[PDB]
């Protein structure tokens, strides 16, 4: 059977209740508070079609997962945040091993430059800090 | 000229 | 869509402190370092986060010897005090493991001997230890059980009318062959002889069990598999021929059945089916001692060589020389192996080198200890000491940690 989500926009989606039920959010409001159908108000209809897009690719991080998660800072933020939303482990723990992945290996100044960060250190605090590395 | 624990042939 | 984002500073920022956390939590010490010093939210996302004992949990969860420092050096009490004191344990704890693999290549150790004091015919030809104990099969045909700290004697077990050559023991009871032909089975806490096998026509002369089932290899130039519902139901299940000489050594896990023997060849046999499989040539002599993990099969032969073949394709990966005797006894973990020669010596090589087709075969012997002598029947080892046993009637304690 199938099951309509309902993101905040209004839009609605037909999705197969074996895929909605990989989110324990969706799961819990379908079985123990009998929503149809199930509203969203913190997911949009992007985010929700990218998720619905996961969930139903997934019914370590292989290379789908990696051409999957190739769209802008914003968009990854968005999806960690729908992914704790729904409390899907798999999608959260993925965007976040690509987050860790893009910080490992690469200096303080490199990592700024990453994630767009100012060195709000003071002098005498950073060479504290670095004197304890 | 071996110990019990092994053996050959 | 925003093209950049501060996910450390704004997952906190939106009550979310715990992504923030277990993004962070992956990173490597380097990097961990790093995100420290990106701006002062990420350090104080690292601090409250207790992302320094984090780490070290992790690397005691995943990684044994971190396990074995936790356990031994008393740190690991701490874990499951603020964030400053982990942060400041970590490199402790890694100019520990440096000193202790230093200590590994240059042969810095120190050495407790146990007089195992046979009365008659004195050797030990098996041994398996823990923390607590250290259980032994001798040539009196009796089974010393010592303690692992006082080094006394405390209990030994008499049944086998012959050497007992070969042991194992787990949580539970202790598994025992002897040149009496026997497989007895015996109580690990308070040494009953629960159970006797008679089976082989001729000294059993390796076994091991796990998860229930057990196999065993004899003069008799047979294997034999048996069911194990209990210590002492133990129902034959198969027999395995098809070597010519004496089965010397035997290993297995849920692939494979792997057994050397005295007629130069290994023998790879289906566990499930118990269907021969391949058969690995290539030793010259006679092969005296074996241990399969893995996809890596590592055996001591006669010819003075120690050979590391892969199980499924049954090439040879490496050929060790440097004993200058035959190889009696034969060991390996993740990192190194360890081996005994009839000349009392035991050899310490790199098995990350030898594994690497591009290291010289010069540099794979790390090391060589000299401390028994007789001729070294059985050893185990860990990531800080090595267990030995010798002809020579002396358990010797081989500790790198200092």
């Amino acid at each position: 059977p199938s099951i309509k989500l309902q993101s905040s926009d209004g839009e609605i989606f037909e999705v197969d209740v074996e895929i909605a039920k990989q989110s324990v959010t969706i799961k819990t409001m379908l079985e123990d508070l009998g929503m149809d159908p199930v509203p969203l108000p913190n997911v949009n209809a992007a985010i929700l079609k990218k998720v619905i897009q996961w969930c139903t690719h997934h019914k370590d991080i292989p290379v789908w997962d990696q051409e999957f998660l190739k769209v802008d800072q914003g968009t990854l933020f968005e999806l960690i945040l729908a992914a704790n939303y729904l409390d899907i482990k798999g999608l959260l723990d993925v965007t976040c091993k690509t987050v860790a992945n893009m910080i490992k290996g690469k200096t303080p100044e490199e990592i700024r430059k990453t994630f767009n960060i100012k060195n709000d250190f003071t002098e005498e605090e950073e060479a504290q800090v670095r004197k304890e590395n | 000229y071996l110990d019990s624990g092994i053996h050959s042939g | 869509s925003m093209l950049q984002r501060d996910f450390i500073t704004a997952l906190p920022a939106r009550g979310l402190d715990h992504i923030a956390e277990n993004i962070l939590s992956y990173l490597d010490a380097k990097s961990l370092c790093a995100a420290e010093l990106v701006c002062k939210e990420w350090y104080r996302v690292t601090s409250d986060g207790m992302l320094w004992k984090k780490l070290i949990e992790r690397m005691v969860r995943t990684d044994s010897l971190w396990r074995g420092l936790a356990e031994r050096r008393g740190w690991g009490q701490y874990l499951f005090p603020p964030n400053s004191f982990y942060r400041a344990l970590y490199p402790k704890i890694i100019q520990d493991i440096e000193t202790i693999e230093s200590n590994w290549r240059c042969g810095r150790h120190s050495l407790q001997r146990i007089h195992c004091r046979s009365e008659t015919s004195k050797g030990v030809y098996c041994l398996q230890y823990d923390d607590q104990k250290i259980v032994s099969g001798l040539r009196d045909n009796t089974i010393k059980i010592w303690d692992k700290n006082t080094l006394e004697c405390k209990r030994i077990l008499t049944g086998h009318t012959g050497s007992v050559l070969c042991l194992q023991y787990d949580e539970r009871v202790i598994i025992t062959g002897s040149s009496d032909s026997t497989v007895r089975v015996w109580d690990v806490n308070t040494g009953e002889m629960l159970n006797t096998l008679i089976h082989h026509c001729e000294a059993v002369l390796h076994l091991r069990f796990n998860n229930g089932m057990m196999v065993t290899c004899s003069k008799d130039r047979s294997i034999a598999v048996w069911d194990m519902a209990s210590p002492t139901d133990i129902t034959l299940r198969r027999v395995l021929v098809g070597h010519r000489a004496a089965v010397n050594v035997v290993d297995f896990d849920d692939k494979y059945i792997v057994s050397a023997s005295g007629d130069r060849t290994i023998k790879v046999w289906n566990t499930s089916t118990c269907e021969f499989v391949r058969t690995l040539n290539g030793h010259k002599r006679g092969i005296a001692c074996l241990q399969y993990r893995d996809r890596l099969v590592v055996s001591g032969s006669s010819d003075n060589t120690i050979r590391l073949w892969d199980i499924e394709c049954g090439a040879c990966l490496r050929v060790l020389e440097g004993h200058e005797e035959l190889v009696r006894c034969i060991r390996f973990d993740n990192k190194r192996i360890v081996s005994g020669a009839y000349d009392g010596k035991i050899k310490v090589w790199d098995l990350v080198a030898a594994l690497d087709p591009r290291a010289p075969a010069g540099t794979l012997c790390l090391r060589t200890l000299v401390e028994h002598s007789g001729r070294v029947f059985r050893l185990q080892f860990d990531e800080f000491q090595i267990v030995s046993s010798s002809h020579d009637d002396t358990i010797l304690i081989w500790d790198f940690l200092n």
